[PDB]
């Protein structure tokens, strides 16, 4: 057939670039990162309605001060977040303090090009890494599974990822705030997905400094719903 | 590199099916037909030597019925190097259970193993499969008279009658009309040389072209004996039988 | 029989102030009754305003130091030039020192 | 661990085992239970060196509950000890062994009879109507060869093992602070509560 | 049709890389005779310096293995000097492992079996040549073993290897066919290569000068080759009757 | 070692060996799983292709992983066997360790790993298999069943069908299963159960297994005349 | 480097054939004749030396080889393969067998272990089948006399008498008409020389026939005497001269 | 064509198309330039961002104290082979206590990469690298393709557009390495240089990246408003 | 057809086409040449100027193996350099076990059977190399040339790359007219001639030219470069030829 590690004459490697039209099937994932932390959302998308949605989890903790969203071949991810969550553990065991975001990343992104014939081909997922630490302080992350990490303001990754990053193009500036993340989240989320958004088929997160990463609960969730179908409602 | 030359042997197609294992069930119906019938005091093994010649030494020949241990014998379809392989290992994992437990190996249990055998070759390694199917016949304490089969797949299955290798469609047929659950060892017998003198390709079932074995508690008191047919023994119950 | 540790004498000692810390060793190196060196520097700068000193068997103090200076150099690669801490260095020095646990750096180390 | 007592009557096998734990010159603990339910009908107690008794106990435990889910079937007390057996007699050619003996006591659902196997870490495999590790032999054999019959009652096992426990509490220096007991039949395992 | 590529059966039951690997073997166009004397064993090829930079003294394909046993090869040097330094390996090994000299046609099967290797085993290829063993074996005397990629091998009254093997083999088959013996009745073995030379010239239908030869001698506890000036002694005795 | 990657991704995206394994999930006969308040029941299709057959030595289609868990499954039985009994040996590793019996979650997680590790590893094919795993989490009254799949991909399910056939008995589920109340009792469970599979079995004799799982580890399979009860009164009922 | 060839080279075809096998069985049927017939006190294995040069001598090319000294091996196909399987033949009937037990193995089993390695070229991978098939006689206490044949697919089969290669469908014809169960052995010889000349094109005599037989035991070729219980091999190579003379009273 | 499956086949006129592919991702990644004089050698990478919202990829890694590169292609393939310098040079200076020679620095680069074009199942690496460094020779620049081939310049630049800045050093080759002891000058010549291969975009305050080495002066990087005066 | 799409495969000539695909990235390369002389060995190559931007004498071609042995190559400049690497390790063994420094046709061998084994396999690529080395030994002085198939012998002159026919007539040229011999001084200015009169095929880009040499006499049997006014006086040698 031909090498898993083989250059195409435009120079890129095919597994790479075929493992990317697999993230672009998958569900639709968005981080957006201010000064009063960082949020991260994700679209659920149960196959079935007997499919309990709570069990769907596409946003993890790494660490208390890093969270993680995935999109794509998900089942991928859990070997990347494993990595993580020892990487991020075994830096405090040997250093006595958390681990930088960046950092954390890089080790992720290690493993991505250790496929050939180690793993017998790249991965299919990608992911959005929120999280913060004292010398950068609040960050997002997009790990590829090219190696490559690239560091956002705002991000969007899954099927409706070129739609919602035009509209994270207008939409973000330096002094947004984490109520008004939280809503835009929400907003772009509702406009790319398939099926009406609501609190059981997408899910929010964030990590702040003072309480760290948290997943937001369905009740929380549907009262920002409800807070942006007025805002909207309002003009 | 080598990449080039690779056959992949342990692949899906399209459809869901693994080519090697279903390329080694083709090899295997053109095999001779064996037989299995287990009955309430007993079991019999009935399997077709292919196309033998007179020259063939009979009596010191062996190429479908083997002895696994005292309790458990096997009737081999497909190729017979194959199958030694597998039955010499199936030899030592008996010897190994009883080394180690001080019991005789459940017949189950030696099945499970060697079909487990079967299954990693059909997923990794990059090897061709086994191109063999087996009749399992024996017994133990817990179940009592048992008749197994195992393919190239490593997937096997209990049986009350079975055959595996040519004309099987046939012979099942044949067995599914007159096999009764109440049926027993000389009526088990008769019904499989019966089969075999319908479903053969050979022009008259004789008892050079024969092997028989089977599986009795017809031993003195509680026990076991395996019976292994003579040539001049085959001979004897075809004409008992009313073939030849 | 081999004996694979020695003993190179010498005396430390790290005194902490309100804003400021010392670490102060003898200059002296000796065997048995004899004096190896009457200047050979046993207290080390080791960047990232840290000061560091392995004192006893000379071959596995020096063999310390060079490694956790080492540390401290692939702790800026690895972490964007950040700045190692002591509380982090001192962590560092541990599985550094318990790494050979079986087979110990024989020194009395203060940072 | 100290004193571990075995003795197989008409219908059942007896377990007696000490609740002693001592390290040095502390009696750390007095209600530990040195045994472990290996399946429904088979009971193992054990004595040895510190934390290899556990270790090998629970590390036999696993593997008979796994072969009983494998199989949906129980192994018989005979095939248990064997397995044991040769898992020590694997230990006492390694780099460090398994510094344990044991008594395996179980009830054969298939033959209807009780049984008792003692096995010393050497993988040293008996059959007997009674047994002992340790010094409690030392004792309680010449007691058990007196009044033990073979067709005794459960009962009638209990009160000769009160009278082996008296004696091991009269005469060994170490104080082993009691016994649990516990009786291997037909119907299971119990703990008899009041000894 | 990947069955030519690497060393599997075909269809026909052939190993199309062993039978291209024979093809190899005459890209040199070099042709090589072998002879056996009464105390003697002689092997002369032909010796082609087409470039005038090259060295003439460090071009060759005869090779001595042991003092006891001469190769010469029928193939691309690489190969030839591949299977040369193998055979030195095995020669040596032999004498330490069982405290005596390895016999030439013991060495033969031994590079013989390591062909068969490379034709049942699918990553080694073939070697591209035909190797010529010869002695004077302590035992069975004037030796003469060859083997090819096949793993095929065999002794040898007389041989003869190259592109024009035929004629050569023809020469020799009808010389014994008057003698009626299996070797050259000849003494010395200056005279046996004299022979050598004479039948190759024969069967070749050219002349040779002292640079156009090359020629291993095997006597009794040695193994030499012979200088330009040695040939040149030769050629000169032929010439002269 | 044979080291050759097998499962690769395609120019559309797509790793077509895991693709292909799930049509070999396709093929093999139906399974259904389906959870009331207080218990989980696993229904299995048996082809009646195959009669003459032993049925008390044949290898059943539901396996206990646990005392408190089972999994049945769809696809190649060979190679479910190799799961099993991973999941046999993990689950003791869990009780010798943590001192615990697994969850139902944390046992789909293991095997759903396990799968997973198949579809990026040199010189292996995926498993032809997708699972239903069900049961209930130590000294925990809440019923639980997940489902896996060749990729690797796990999640929870209110009730769930996998195998031939599985398109039109989850859309029978979809329409008949509520989830603000769900099947109260046994009965109620096990004859949605059986009323899913015979939309797809073709007789309901020897083609249908149930098999209960109640908490406490108290797990049970019924018989040939126990399910043909709940057959006669579910037609009978239809005759209307 | 490495083997990179981890892979099998034989696999199933369609038509559920196995290619690489019958293949070798061609390669086989191409390769010189030979033959084996059973007696009652004996067993002959005969072929021809098909001498590839007359320049070449045929006796150091021993088609027809001792592997034990009751234990005989002729062969039909590559002569190659033939040769290294009778290295391995000889060694691991004494690895497997004579080391364990002190005697060497009965024909059946050495066939067996032969078998088994013939079959592994068949599976393993980065291999191809051998591509001979084995004519192997011999004699052990138990079993008294036996011949077998050996294919490349690993399968064996217990001959009265039989013949592989070249012109084995004619040869077995003639055996089956000649064969019975009241052979001597220089009856068997007779009779493998009269079924040999049929595939033989030139010459035929000693020199370019290769005949050896499982008989009476050889103290004569022991090599050494002192001990009652070992009475000399039973496997014998005929000479030239001895093959002569049979071939006068033909 | 039929030639370019792995990096372990030669096509008919001997050329390895898989390594002239890897030759082609260095071609798509973005400008980076290398001058130096005779007491400094500098480095200026212009850096690619995503989008808006992203950052821009960081360019140029420190192998040591006296040493570093910039890269252009596949970055993680900078990393791994920028890892394997840290480590050659502190292996140099914990075994031999002598600070890594920039020359066989390139000599090692040469034969890693090598190894991953004759062997089978290994590709060459995707990336060209630009090394700098100030040893006991003075100061040295470098370009490393993943060909194997190393070259030590006055000036060079690799990248797309690159053409245009290496012209540019190419006519200022005798006055950019007269600038001895004056490091601001001579990064100007170096901005100026990668000037010459920008179209449409300008060098802004996070677009540009700078690195510098010399004398008295350890291998430092410029980024954000530390370059804002070069701009 | 496909045989010459692996390594290793004979095509039905009897050849293999991979290792004459090599031989076509060697023919691509600069010239080098080697000229032996009466008490050692010379060795020139030509460097090609691709630009302004190239330091002058720095981009060195020609590598030491030992103390005593010259090196240098056409073609893939990594594959030699590859190929010297190993022979470094060859020669430091043979002197780690022997104690004498590694005879130069022991030493062409050990090449010769390592370009070779790169020629057994589909799993390894063929040396995209021809290299021209030697040096003095206890023997006296030696030459050798060893291209991608394994094939090596010893020579009076070599040369290998794009202008390797003209470098050839030149060298052909020297062994007719000095069959006594060639000093090694004369050697040097000669072999300055012959890259000058080579650079004629690859006269589109100006060159410069780099020597070594292991003399007896000259530079006691070890290896050296020729630098200074002995290469100035070699370089003026060859531009008075060429005019
Ligand atoms: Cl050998």
């Amino acid at each position: 057939d031909r090498g898993v590690s083989t250059f195409s004459p435009e120079g890129r490697l095919f597994q790479v670039e075929y493992s990317l039209e697999a993230i672009k099937l998958g569900s639709t994932a968005i981080g957006i990162a201010t000064k009063e932390g960082v949020v991260l959302g994700v679209e659920k998308r149960a196959t079935s309605p007997l499919l309990e949605s709570d069990s769907i989890e596409k946003i993890v903790e790494i660490d208390r001060h890093i969270g993680c969203a995935m999109s794509g071949l998900t089942a991928d991810a859990r070997s990347m977040i494993e990595h993580a969550r020892t990487a991020a553990v075994t830096h405090n065991l040997y250093y006595d303090e958390d681990i930088n975001v960046e950092s954390l990343t890089q080790s992720v992104c290690d493993l991505a090009l250790r496929f050939g014939e180690l793993m017998s081909r790249p991965f299919g997922v990608a992911l959005l890494i929120a999280g913060h630490d004292a010398d950068d302080g609040y960050q997002l992350f997009h790990a590829e599974p090219s190696g490559t990490f690239y560091r956002y303001n705002a991000k969007a990754i899954g099927s409706g990822s070129e739609g919602a990053q035009a509209e994270l193009l207008n939409e973000w500036h330096s002094s947004l705030t984490l109520k008004e993340a939280e809503l835009l989240v929400l907003k772009i989320l509702k406009q790319v997905m398939e099926e009406k958004l609501d609190e059981n088929n997408a899910q929010l997160s964030c990590i702040t400094k003072q309480d760290g990463f948290k997943i937001y609960d369905n009740e929380k969730t549907a009262e920002l719903i409800k807070e942006l179908k007025e805002k909207e409602a309002a003009e | 590199g080598s990449r080039r030359y690779d056959s992949r042997t342990t692949i899906f197609s399209p459809e869901g099916r693994l080519y090697q294992v279903e390329y080694a069930l083709e090899s295997i119906s053109h095999a001779g037909t064996a037989i299995g019938i287990m009955a309430s005091d007993g079991i019999v093994l009935a399997a077709e030597r292919k196309v033998t010649s007179t020259l063939l030494e009979q009596d010191t020949s062996t190429e479908k019925l083997y002895k696994l241990n005292d309790k458990i014998a096997v009737a081999v379809a497909g190729l017979t190097a194959d199958a030694e392989i597998l039955i010499n290992t199936a030899r030592i994992h008996a010897q190994n259970y009883l080394k180690t437990y001080n019991e005789d190996i459940p017949v189950e249990i030696l099945v499970r193993r060697l079909s487990d055998i079967k299954q990693g070759y059909t997923q990794h390694g990059g090897l061709r499969p086994f191109g063999v199917s087996f009749i399992y016949a024996g017994y133990d304490d817990r179940y009592g008279y048992q008749l197994y089969t195992s393919n190239p797949s490593g997937n096997y299955t209990g049986w009350k009658a079975i055959s595996v290798g040519a004309n099987t469609s046939a012979a099942q047929t044949l067995l599914q009309m007159d096999y009764k659950d109440d049926m027993k060892v000389d009526d088990a017998i008769e019904l499989a040389l019966k089969t075999l003198s319908k479903t053969t390709d050979s022009s008259a079932l004789t008892y050079d072209r024969l092997e028989f074995a089977t599986i009795r508690k017809g031993a003195n008191d509680g026990e076991v004996y395996q019976k292994i047919f003579k040539p001049q023994e085959i001979k004897d119950i075809l004409v008992k039988t009313g073939i030849t | 029989q081999f004996n694979p540790y020695g003993d190179n004498g010498g005396t430390i000692l790290g005194i902490a102030g309100e804003d400021f810390a010392v670490l102060a060793g003898d200059t002296r190196n000796i065997t048995d009754y004899s004096i190896n060196s009457r200047y050979e520097p046993k207290v080390f700068d080791c960047g990232d305003n840290i000061v560091m000193s392995a004192n006893g068997f000379a071959a596995d103090g020096d063999a310390l130091v060079k490694r956790f200076k080492n540390s401290v150099k692939w702790y800026h690669f690895d972490h964007n030039d950040k700045k190692l801490s002591i509380n982090s260095a001192a962590r560092n020095i541990q599985h550094l020192l318990y790494g050979k646990r079986f087979f110990p750096y024989y020194v009395h180390t203060i940072i | 661990m100290d004193i571990i007592l075995g003795i197989r009557v008409q219908d059942s096998v007896i377990l007696a085992s000490s609740k002693a734990v001592t390290r040095g010159i502390s009696v750390l603990k007095d209600s530990d239970d040195k045994t472990r339910q290996l399946s429904p009908h088979t009971l193992m107690s054990f004595a040895g060196e510190a934390g290899d008794t556990v270790q090998f106990a629970e590390y036999i435990q696993a593997n008979i509950q796994l072969y009983s889910i494998r199989e949906d079937y129980e192994l018989s007390p005979q095939a248990v000890s064997s397995f044991v057996r040769q898992e020590l007699a694997k230990s006492i050619r390694s780099r460090r062994p398994y510094q344990v003996n044991v008594l395996i006591g179980g009830y054969d659902k298939k033959k209807n009879k009780p049984e008792l196997y003692q096995i010393d870490y050497l993988g040293t495999k008996v059959e007997l109507p009674y047994g002992a590790h340790g010094y409690s032999g030392f004792y309680t054999f010449s007691l058990l060869d007196h009044h033990y019959r073979p067709d005794m009652t459960t009962e009638e096992g209990l009160d000769l093992l009160k009278l082996c426990v008296q004696e091991l509490e009269k005469r060994m220096p170490m104080d082993f602070k009691g016994v649990i007991v516990k009786i291997v039949d037909k119907d299971g395992i119990r703990q008899v509560d009041d000894f | 049709g990947y069955d030519r590529h690497i060393t599997i059966f075909s269809p026909e039951g052939r190993l199309y890389q062993v039978e291209y690997a024979f093809k190899a073997t005459n890209q040199t166009n070099i042709n090589s005779l072998a002879v056996r004397g009464k105390d003697c064993t002689v092997v002369i090829s032909q010796k082609k310096v087409p470039d005038k930079l090259l060295d003439p003294t460090t071009v060759s394909y005869i090779f001595c293995i042991s003092r006891t046993i001469g190769m010469v090869v029928n193939g691309p040097i690489p190969d030839a000097r591949n299977a040369a330094l193998r055979a030195k390996a095995e020669a040596a090994e032999f004498r330490y492992k069982y405290g005596y000299d390895m016999p030439c046609d013991v060495l033969a099967k031994r590079m013989a079996n390591l062909s068969q290797i490379y034709t049942q085993r699918a990553y080694m290829r073939p070697l591209g040549v035909i190797l010529t063993f010869v002695s004077v074996d302590e035992e069975l005397g004037p030796s003469i073993y060859k083997t090819d990629p096949a793993g095929y091998y065999v002794g040898y009254k007389a041989t003869a290897t190259g592109p024009k093997q035929q004629e050569i083999t023809t020469n020799l088959e009808n010389h014994f066919k008057k003698s009626k013996i299996d070797h050259i009745n000849e003494e010395s073995w200056e005279k046996v290569v004299e022979f050598a030379i004479t039948h190759m010239i024969d069967a070749l239908g050219t002349e040779f000068s002292k640079n156009d030869l090359e020629v291993g001698v095997a006597t009794k506890d040695k193994f030499f080759t012979l200088s330009a000036e040695n040939i040149e002694e030769r050629l000169v005795a032929i010439a002269e009757q | 070692g044979y080291d050759r990657a097998l499962s690769i991704f395609s120019p559309d995206g797509h790793i077509f060996q895991v693709e292909y394994a799930l049509e070999a999930v396709k093929r093999g006969t139906c399974a259904v799983g389906v959870k009331g308040k207080n218990c989980v029941v696993l229904g299995c299709e048996r082809r009646s292709t195959l009669k003459l057959q032993d049925t008390r030595i044949t290898p059943s289609k539901v396996s206990k992983i646990d005392s408190h868990v089972v999994l049945s499954f769809s696809g190649l039985n060979a190679d479910s066997r190799i799961l099993i009994e991973k999941a046999r040996v993990e689950a003791q590793s869990h009780r010798l360790t943590l001192e615990d019996p697994v969850t139902v979650e944390y046992l789909t997680r293991y095997v759903a790993g396990v799968q997973q590790r198949y579809t990026q590893s040199g010189g292996v094919r995926p498993f032809g298999v997708s699972t239903l795993i069900a049961g209930f989490d130590p000294r925990d009254d809440e019923p639980k069943l997940y489902q896996t799949e060749p990729s690797g991909i796990y999640s929870s399910w209110s009730a769930q069908t996998i195998g031939r056939n599985s398109k039109t008995v989850r859309e029978f589920l979809e329409k008949n299963y509520d989830r603000k109340e769900p099947p109260a009792t046994v009965e109620e469970c096990v004859k949605l159960t059986v009323r899913s599979l015979l939309e797809v079995v073709q007789t309901g004799a020897k083609n249908i297994e149930i098999t209960v799982v109640k908490p406490d580890s108290d797990i049970v399979a019924l018989s040939s005349e126990e399910i043909n009860q709940y057959v006669t009164q579910i037609e009978q009922e239809k005759q209307e | 480097m490495t083997d990179r060839y981890s892979f099998s080279l034989t696999t199933f075809s369609p038509s559920g054939k196995l290619g690489q096998i019958d293949y070798a069985l061609t390669a086989v049927k191409q390769g010189v004749t030979s033959l084996g017939i059973k007696a009652t006190n004996g067993v002959v294995i005969a072929t021809e030396k098909k001498s590839s040069s007359p320049l070449a001598m045929s006796e150091t090319l021993s088609k027809v080889s001792l592997l034990t000294p009751d234990i005989g091996a002729v062969y039909s196909g590559m002569g190659p393969d033939y040769r290294v399987l009778v290295d391995k033949s000889r060694k691991v009937a004494h690895t497997s067998y004579k080391r364990i037990y002190g005697e060497y193995p009965p024909t059946k089993l050495l066939v067996s272990e032969v078998a088994k390695i013939m079959q592994e070229a068949t599976q393993s991978g980065g291999v191809r089948p051998f591509g001979v098939s084995l004519l192997i006689a011999g004699h052990d206490e138990f079993n008294g006399f036996s011949l077998y044949q050996v294919d490349p697919s690993g399968s064996y089969f217990p001959w009265k008498a039989t013949a592989i290669g070249k012109g084995s469908v004619a040869a077995k014809t003639f055996l089956e008409k000649r064969w019975n169960d009241e052979l001597e052995l220089e009856d068997a010889i007779h009779i493998a020389l009269l079924t040999l000349k049929e595939s033989v094109e030139g010459e035929f005599n000693g020199d370019t026939i290769e005949l050896a037989i499982i008989g009476d035991e050889n103290p004569d070729l022991l090599g050494y005497t002192g001990i009652p219980t070992d009475k000399g091999p039973r496997f014998r190579k005929l000479t030239s001269q001895e093959i002569n003379d049979r071939l006068e009273a033909l | 064509n039929n030639y370019d499956g792995d990096t372990v086949t030669f096509s008919p006129t001997g050329r390895l198309f898989q390594v002239e592919y890897a030759l082609e991702a260095i071609k798509q990644g973005s400008v980076t330039v290398g001058l130096r004089s005779n007491t400094h050698a500098v480095l200026v990478a212009l850096k690619r961002n995503a989008d808006e919202l992203s950052s821009y990829q960081k360019k140029i890694i420190k192998c040591d104290e006296h040493m570093g590169l910039s890269l252009a292609g596949l970055a993680p393939d900078a990393r791994v082979l920028s890892n394997y310098l840290r480590q050659q040079c502190n292996y140099s200076s914990l075994v031999f206590n002598r600070k890594l020679a920039v020359e066989r620095a390139g000599h090692l680069l040469c034969d890693k990469a090598q190894k991953n074009t004759q062997s089978y199942g290994g590709r060459p690496y995707g990336v060209g690298l630009l090394i700098i460094g100030y040893d006991k020779s003075g100061a040295h620049l470098l370009e490393f393709q993943p060909s194997g081939n190393v070259t030590e310049l006055y000036g060079t630049a690799i990248g797309a557009r690159s053409q245009g800045a290496k012209t540019y050093l190419e006519r200022t080759l005798d006055t950019f390495i007269k600038i001895d002891g004056n490091p601001d000058e001579l990064i100007k010549a170096g901005v100026e240089a990668i000037s010459q291969s920008l179209r449409d975009e300008s060098l802004t305050v996070d677009n540009l990246s700078i690195a510098i080495v010399g004398k008295d002066t350890p291998f430092t990087i410029y980024d954000g408003e530390a370059v804002a005066k070069y701009i | 057809t496909g045989y010459d799409l692996s390594n290793s495969v004979f095509s039905p000539d009897g050849r293999n086409f991979q290792v004459e695909y090599a031989v076509k990235a060697v023919e691509n390369g600069t010239t080098s040449i080697g000229i032996k002389c009466n008490d050692g060995v010379v060795f020139a190559v030509e460097k090609l100027i691709t630009s302004k931007l190239l330091v002058p004498q720095k981009n060195v071609k020609i590598q030491v193996v030992d103390r005593h042995i010259g090196c240098v190559y056409s073609g893939l400049i990594p594959d030699g350099r590859h190929l010297v690497n190993r022979g470094r390790e060859e020669a430091a063994s043979f002197k780690k076990l022997y104690k004498t420094p590694i005879p130069i046709p022991a030493f062409a061998d050990r090449l010769g059977q390592y370009v070779q084994a790169h020629t057994l396999y589909n799993s390894v690529r063929p040396f995209g190399v021809s290299t021209i080395f030697g040096g003095v030994d206890k023997n006296g002085a030696h030459l050798y040339m060893l291209e991608p198939s394994g094939s090596y012998w010893g020579y009076k002159g070599a040369a290998t790359g794009k202008g390797r026919q003209s470098a050839k007539a030149e060298l052909e040229k020297l062994v007719d007219h000095h069959p006594e011999g060639l000093s090694a001084r004369e050697a040097v200015k000669q072999a300055a001639k012959i890259i000058y009169l080579a650079h004629e095929d690859n006269k589109e880009k100006d060159f410069e030219l780099e020597i070594s040499w292991c003399s007896l006499s000259e530079t006691n049997g070890l290896h050296k470069f020729v630098k200074g006014d002995l290469l100035q006086e070699a370089i003026d040698f060859a531009q008075k030829e060429i005019n």
